[PDB]
């Protein structure tokens, strides 16, 4: 925007979303492990 | 919103903003690899 510091802020958000997006996949693949164990 | 706003820039220190950008990048390698290792782990259990 008006600061490089804001460019930086906007990237944290993509990562917050990214951390979530992965956690959902991770858990679906995880359930499957449990049956095999 | 929750990021990208002017308030947050004012609120934090300028130094801390540099350290936070570095630290967070590192987490991504490890998380992405965590998901893949599981996908492989599934085949390994099957074997």
């Amino acid at each position: 925007m008006a600061d490089p510091r804001d460019k930086a802020l906007q990237d944290y958000r993509k990562k917050l979303l990214e951390h979530k997006e992965i956690d959902g996949r991770l858990k679906e693949l995880r359930e499957q492990l449990k049956e095999l164990t | 919103e929750q990021d990208g706003i002017g308030e947050e820039v004012l609120k934090m220190s300028t130094e801390e903003i540099v350290q936070r950008t570095r630290l967070l990048d590192s987490e991504i390698k490890i998380m992405k690899s965590e998901v893949l290792r599981v996908t492989h782990e599934l085949q390994a259990m099957k074997d």
